[PDB]
């Protein structure tokens, strides 16, 4: 009966909103959010404002990623979606922030 | 810090939830308005604990009984079934039951029922479980939306009467319009305290 | 890690293709999507072309969903992708096909 | 049916699949062609199995032995690690133990390696893996894409000229060009025996 989505010990939590603006009331989330910023991000780390790599090719329903603990390798326009499931590097939960329509 | 509870959420997941009324439907306005209370609940202080029930499709379903761990909790959310019509004081009485077996019984205990479709049940009858949650020291908050039960919020508003105490209960009423369900939500008590 | 999607004993399985036309080579898929419908679909039992009902709200890049045996509700614009997963009904393979962008 | 065979397909995540020559990406192309072979094959016969390695990565990883549970097989090739570079000897001699304990021993045994980057050895050990496939009964598809060695086609042709058994082995050199990798692959023995 539970949906379950998983890669080894990361759990993997679709969301989605109608409005990213909605996010900004989403605790803890906002504080890892750059409201400004164009196209989906993905977190290297958990410093604040940390989503700000830009996910290769991305579905154009995807908002943004975000990974809750541990570091990985921080780049533009090279890991795609799929790949990043792969990148948690110890992080617990892999947030997958989607836009519905 | 400072308040310290354990919370269930009660969610509407009726037939009556596929309703575009609320932009795009019921069931989605409801989600995002439940996430968002469960990241300020489990930020609010380390040890709140929240949980999650359905209340209508194939029967009361728990989720999650009250955790810490809000990936766990957020992960219940995708994957929703939906149908049938809810079974409010059956749901009541479950997350009761859950709440009352909290592990850390210095908790509060509260529950929030999302109600997005009509109440069948009875003002009288509804009363009694008020009598009955404040006995126990639980609190209740109600989210009446939804389109035509023109008794809903009466009805809603005598179980708050009858659960109400020092303040700790409240409803919120909130019709289909130019904000979003989760932003009507955020400047009541069900999101500041 | 492998990656694992689930719903109780059904297994999600998501297939991504640049093109749906590669579908049409794709055994035994080519046999149960209809190309000829215009939006993603859904089976509501197994037969040849039996992908016809319109999945509600679909993701732009979201191609047809298979659910591999059993049956389940068959109506136009009603279940979203989300609900569909828990529609198995004894489907031990649930097939989502999408498209790269 | 009549031919009844097990394969391992031996897929190339390093880092040289990353680049777009192949669009959208030469692990895109190869994912593509991947799928569409492990369908064709589970189909062509119910007793096939298909088992899937990934060569490069963190070292080489079988992500199924040979199976004939088609969605057991394409669920292993959603989500792959890309990097490093390929090791293509302990790969085949990975493949090639699996191949050796097939269940259906009756079953025919055939190693498929997408080479989609540089060949890091040198023709004098390619033939001798090739000639220790040939004889223990192992065919050989060899799928040659991308780029930057000059020598890459004439060692993997090599490779082919060892194993090859009464002509069950075979090579595609597929350049970027207009025809997707599966598309040019469609039409050849390694799809069409």
């Amino acid at each position: 009966a539970p949906h379950e989505e998983r890669v080894g010990d990361m759990r993997i939590v679709n969301i989605t909103f109608s409005d990213i603006n909605s996010i900004k009331n989403f605790q803890p989330f906002s504080q890892y959010f750059d409201f400004t910023l164009t196209g989906p991000r993905y977190n290297g780390n958990i410093a604040q404002f940390a989503m700000i790599w830009k996910i290769k090719n991305p579905p154009h329903n995807l908002l943004g990623v975000f990974f809750d603990n541990n570091t990985r390798d921080d780049e533009d326009d090279k890991y795609t979606l799929e790949e990043l499931k792969q990148m948690g590097n110890g992080a617990k939960n892999m947030y997958i922030f989607w836009q519905y329509e | 810090g400072m308040v310290l509870e354990a919370t269930m959420i009660c969610i509407d997941n009726s037939e009556w939830m596929r309703n575009g009324d609320y932009s795009p439907s019921r069931l989605q306005a409801q989600t995002e308005a439940v996430n968002l209370l469960c990241g300020a609940k489990t930020q609010s202080n380390p040890e709140n604990t929240v949980g999650i029930l359905t209340m209508a499709g194939k029967g009361v379903r728990v989720l999650t009984t009250p955790t810490s761990d809000l990936g766990k909790i957020l992960a219940c959310m995708h994957g929703l079934d939906v149908g049938g019509e809810i079974n409010l004081t059956a749901a009541i009485q479950i997350a009761q039951l859950a709440l009352k077996h909290r592990q850390n019984k210095n908790q509060r205990q509260r529950i929030i029922v999302f109600a997005g479709s009509p109440i069948k049940y009875e003002k009288k009858a509804l009363e009694i479980v008020g009598k009955r949650l404040k006995k126990n020291s639980v609190s209740l908050d109600i989210v009446n939306f939804g389109e035509d039960d023109e008794e809903k919020p009466q009805k809603l508003e005598a179980l708050l009467t009858a659960v109400n105490n020092n303040d700790g209960s409240h409803i919120v009423h909130v019709p289909s319009g130019a904000n979003a369900l989760s932003d009507v939500l955020l400047s009541t008590p069900v999101f500041t305290g």
